[PDB]
């Protein structure tokens, strides 16, 4: 029943400040302490510190000190990390663990997304990826998703039913806009027997796009 | 503060196999050392706490041992849920280090990547874009490199790359490799080609077309 709740995805420019919750719940939340981790996109795992939830005093770690608070409500069971002055190696996700005996990290937030970034919010550009019209046992189809923020956007083929023999591939940052991909292949009694559409939604926008592959012609 | 360093970054091994994942530290933390483990969907879980009292809920193939400065991970029964990355954390002297984390990975037969060129789009084009899409799909090692080949002439800006981790099903890897510029770009030139070199070939795979 020991669970911890932290706050959605966080979209600020550089310069500003972000605020992260932790909601305790299962336990008794004086008993314990609630530490924080930092870990930037494709690298480890940085123990930022711990705060206690009695004298409400933190330890912080050797690189966040000065615009890094731990702070808590003792009356919501939620913990709170606050950094202010925001910059771009800020671009992370902070997990919450409680602690417990042993310096043991246990029962893990699903951790909560900060994203700074001057970007205005885009919607995407999806565009049919087909091949040139020259031959084979089976057929690679793509979809082109181009300049949009923020993350994330879902891409699905036929509404989820064209599920085998698909490769999705990780957003990549070009000028400060995500670019995606993502390659389909079939057999060649399919396409363009049958239609594949490219469904791709940036929630973010409020757009949902659905891109039939056409043959070149 | 204690430098936490795992030798090995990646890691390959075959299913059924025994891993072993090891960890140094720069000082003596007295056998104050604990495992963790992050599947691909980003979640951390507490395998091995005090080097190796298995913690609630962790099957009894994995195992820790190691003392003083020293410290190791191990997994008997390689099963395909392990594939992850492990960290080792100190908790001798505050402030507590994380490792830098070992990738866990399938060892499997080599694979020829399947190559395939697209044409921008006839809607980018109408946008002013022309993005020329290259996809390297389905091989195996990870391992490889790509050049863009324009008019003969090897493009090195301008690429933009993508990879995926190892996947699930397969054990595979693919990559993304795209020619992003704008459409005058596009039309400045009429040979686009896209070289796949691969341990599997002593020759790199070749794709290419052209908009006559």
């Amino acid at each position: 029943q020991i669970q911890l709740v932290q706050s959605g995805p966080e979209l600020k420019k550089p310069g500003e400040t972000v605020k992260i919750s932790c909601k305790a719940s299962g336990y008794t939340f004086t008993n314990y302490g609630i530490n924080w981790v930092k870990q930037a996109p494709g690298k480890g795992l940085k123990w930022m510190g711990w705060i206690n939830t009695i004298t409400e005093e933190p330890t912080f770690a050797e690189e966040f000190t000065g615009r890094f608070a731990f702070s808590l409500e003792t009356s919501a069971s939620t913990a709170y990390l606050q950094i202010n002055n925001l910059k771009n190696e800020d671009t992370a996700t902070y997990f919450c663990a409680r602690g417990s005996e042993f310096g043991r990290l246990v029962y893990w937030g699903q951790g909560a997304s900060v994203t700074v970034s001057s970007a205005k919010t885009t919607a995407p550009s999806v565009y049919p990826l087909a091949p040139v019209c020259g031959t084979g046992s089976s057929v690679t189809l793509g979809c082109l998703v181009k300049g949009y923020f923020p993350e994330p956007v879902t891409l699905t083929w036929n509404s989820g039913s064209l599920s085998s023999g698909v490769h999705t591939f990780p957003a990549v940052l070009q000028s400060d806009l995500y670019t995606l991909s993502s390659s389909v292949t079939v057999t060649s009694s399919t396409w363009p027997s049958q239609s594949i559409t490219c469904n791709v939604a940036h929630p973010a926008s409020s757009t949902k796009v659905d891109k039939k592959i056409e043959p070149r012609g | 503060d204690i430098q936490m360093t795992q030798t090995t970054s990646s890691l390959s091994a075959s299913l059924g196999d025994r891993v072993t994942i090891s960890c140094s530290a720069s000082q003596g933390i007295s056998n104050y050392l604990n495992w963790y483990q992050q599947k691909p969907d980003g979640t951390v879980k507490l395998l091995i706490f005090y080097t190796s009292t298995l913690y609630s809920g962790v099957p009894s193939r994995f195992s820790g041992s190691g003392s003083g400065t020293d410290y190791s991970l191990t997994i008997s029964n390689l099963e395909p849920e392990d594939i992850a990355t492990y960290y080792c954390q100190q908790y001798s002297r505050f402030p507590y280090v994380f490792g830098g984390g070992t990738k866990l990975e399938i060892k499997r037969a080599d694979a020829a990547p399947t190559v395939s060129i697209f044409p921008p789009s006839s809607e980018q084009l109408t946008s002013g874009g022309a993005s020329v899409v290259c996809f390297l799909n389905n091989f195996y090692p990870k391992d490889i490199n790509v050049k863009w080949k324009i008019d003969g002439s090897e493009r090195q800006n301008g690429v933009l790359n993508s990879w995926t981790d190892q996947d699930s099903k397969d054990s595979t890897y693919s990559m993304s490799s795209t020619l992003t510029l704008t459409k005058d770009e596009y039309e400045r030139h009429n040979s686009y080609t896209c070289e796949a070199t691969h341990k599997t070939s002593t020759s790199p795979i070749v794709k290419s077309f052209n908009r006559n």
